[PDB]
C-alpha cells in the first residue's frame, strides 16, 4: 500500500514481478495499492492446477 | 525459483559468440549459435538434516 501511484511504480523497479501484480482502481479496500500474488498453488479443482 | 509449476522450470541456459550464416541480428542468431552453461553438484542429505 502507499497514497501515488508513481511512487508505487518507483518501488517495482527494484522488486521483482514474478507472478505479476493486479492494481484495483475503483474503489479499493483501505487506499490505493498494488497487489502482488505469491507462488502457491491451487488444488481444489481436479483437472489441472 | 518456481516453485512447483512444469512451465516455468528454466531447462538451460546459454551463452552466445558469434552470429550464423549471413543473419545479422543477435536475436534471431541466438537460437541456434549457443552453448548450454551449467554443472551439476552433490550434497549430502544427512549432514544437511
Amino acid at each position: 500500500y502507499s497514497d501515488t501511484y508513481e511512487v508505487l511504480d518507483r518501488f517495482f523497479w527494484t522488486h521483482d514481478s514474478s507472478a505479476g501484480v493486479l492494481v484495483h482502481y475503483d474503489k479499493p479496500t483501505n487506499g490505493n495499492h498494488y497487489i502482488l500474488g505469491t507462488l502457491t498453488q491451487m488444488v481444489s479443482a481436479p483437472p489441472h492446477i | 525459483y518456481v516453485r512447483l509449476d512444469r512451465d516455468r522450470v528454466p531447462t538451460m541456459v546459454g551463452v552466445t559468440r558469434q552470429s550464423r550464416d549471413t543473419i545479422t541480428q543477435p536475436a534471431l542468431s541466438l537460437s541456434t549459435t549457443n552453448t548450454t552453461v551449467g554443472v551439476p553438484l552433490a550434497l549430502d542429505a544427512r549432514a544437511i538434516t
